[PDB]
């Protein structure tokens, strides 16, 4: 088993605390949901290889320019997550996190993900959005904008239910493993 | 960490560590404040077990153990002794309030009601200034420490052998030393975090939204002042790189 380190990047409502909660305890909490993330090492095996996968958060971090980059050095795969009931998250991806990502890690796969894609029919979010002149983010536009910003690829994912949850930190642990 | 605090902070949250006879006894919003001022203490018991491992198991073992040169092992662990100082310290404050607000006949059921003064008294005056100071020192560090780790564990023997046995325990899975250090370099940051969302919940007493109000504007100036601070020492670089900045 090697070890590789995972990041996840994004603006604050993106959901990635969640995410890296719900897939560290193959879990929604039913109690308390953690206001924070320590790390975790997770032991997942994809076709056949087993790697310790360490995981970082970077919530809390946003509005720090000089203590945000500490958290990029040797990282193997980025997670670089918006919510799909939030085009305005998904409108900072190539505007400020994919040109630092880039700086400082550069080469390293990064994988956009999707989050709460189970409010995508939601009544309630649509009817939010609306007010504002927008909808929930649709697939098509989540592929071309991973295309556009050189992704290694697109998911999709709901904390809430864990679809697509596993799915993710496998595929993640696969880029990880490429050369 | 003593296993009379590990014990009190085992639950996954403040409403399975009480009694469930004393939990009924309390309003659905007193719960959601007490489960969120449980994970600010339980993260900070965490913190201070993570500066514990750098003190005690790596930075001491290296010294009693290896041969490095001198100037090594600070580089590696620089201002841990400051930083164990500070957490243990604080720490100390928020188990005191736990357990001075236990009920008589319990080592478990209490409420924190007046957490507010004390993150204000933590986050000004000369407390602040000394986490300032450190972390300013620390952050300023880190890309140094995380070189000169790698430097010794690809060329030196015994130094390998000596981090593969003392990190081998299942304990330590988490805890190898650049997880250690970025692990304290985040803990700052996760400090607004929690207490807006404790203030979320902290309406119903008007001083204590007052307070918590003061203590989270506190939090973010010291984490503006650190982040202002920063400017990654680097081994080798020449004058002329660092006043060309
Ligand atoms: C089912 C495969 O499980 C893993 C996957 C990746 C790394 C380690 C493990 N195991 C084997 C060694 N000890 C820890 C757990
Ligand atoms: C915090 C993200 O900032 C960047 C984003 C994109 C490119 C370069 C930078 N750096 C280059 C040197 N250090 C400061 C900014």
């Amino acid at each position: 088993a090697i070890r590789k380190k995972l990041v996840i990047v994004g603006d604050g409502a993106c959901g990635k605390t969640c995410l890296l909660i719900v897939f560290s305890k193959d879990q929604f909490p039913e109690v308390y949901v953690p206001t924070v993330f320590e790390n975790y090492v997770a032991d997942i095996e994809v076709d056949g290889k087993q790697v310790e996968l360490a995981l970082w958060d970077t919530a809390g971090q946003e509005d720090y320019d000089r203590l945000r980059p500490l958290s990029y050095p040797d990282t193997d795969v980025i997670l670089m997550c918006f919510s799909i009931d939030s085009p305005d998250s998904l409108e900072n991806i190539p505007e400020k996190w994919t040109p630092e990502v880039k700086h400082f890690c550069p080469n390293v796969p990064i994988i956009l993900v999707g989050n709460k894609k189970d409010l995508r029919n939601d009544e309630h979010t649509r009817r939010e959005l609306a007010k504002m002149k927008q909808e929930p983010v649709k697939p098509e536009e989540g592929r071309d904008m991973a295309n556009r910003i050189g992704a290694f690829g697109y998911m999709e994912c709901s904390a809430k239910t864990k679809d697509g949850v596993r799915e993710v930190f496998e595929m993640a642990t696969r880029a990880a493993l490429q050369a | 960490s003593m296993e009379m605090d590990e014990k009190d902070f085992a639950a996954d949250s403040w409403s399975l560590a009480v009694d469930s006879s004393f939990l009924q006894q309390h309003k659905k919003e007193v719960m959601k404040q007490q489960d969120v001022i449980y994970e600010l203490i339980q993260t900070e018991l965490h913190h201070v077990r993570t500066l514990k491992i750098m003190t005690r198991l790596f930075r001491t073992g290296m010294l009693e153990e290896l041969h490095l040169e001198p100037g090594v092992v600070q580089g590696l662990f620089p201002c841990v002794d400051e930083l164990s100082d500070i957490h243990t310290r604080f720490l100390s404050q928020l188990l005191e309030r736990r357990r001075q607000a236990l009920c008589p006949g319990s080592t478990r059921n209490f409420v924190i009601h007046r957490l507010g003064d004390l993150l204000i008294s933590q986050f000004s005056g000369p407390s602040a200034e000394q986490m300032c100071k450190t972390y300013s020192e620390f952050c300023s560090r880190h890309s140094k420490a995380l070189k000169l780790y790698k430097e010794l564990y690809a060329r030196d023997k015994r130094f390998q052998q000596f981090i593969r046995k003392v990190t081998r325990p299942a304990v330590l899975k988490r805890h190898g030393v650049q997880e250690c250090i970025l692990l304290v370099t985040q803990r700052i940051t996760k400090y607004p975090l929690l207490i807006s969302r404790i203030l979320q919940h902290s309406h119903g007493i008007e001083e204590e939204r007052q307070d918590l109000t003061t203590a989270l504007g506190l939090v973010k100036e010291l984490l503006s002042n650190v982040d202002e601070g920063i400017y990654q020492l680097e081994k080798g670089a020449r004058l002329q790189e660092i006043y060309n900045r």
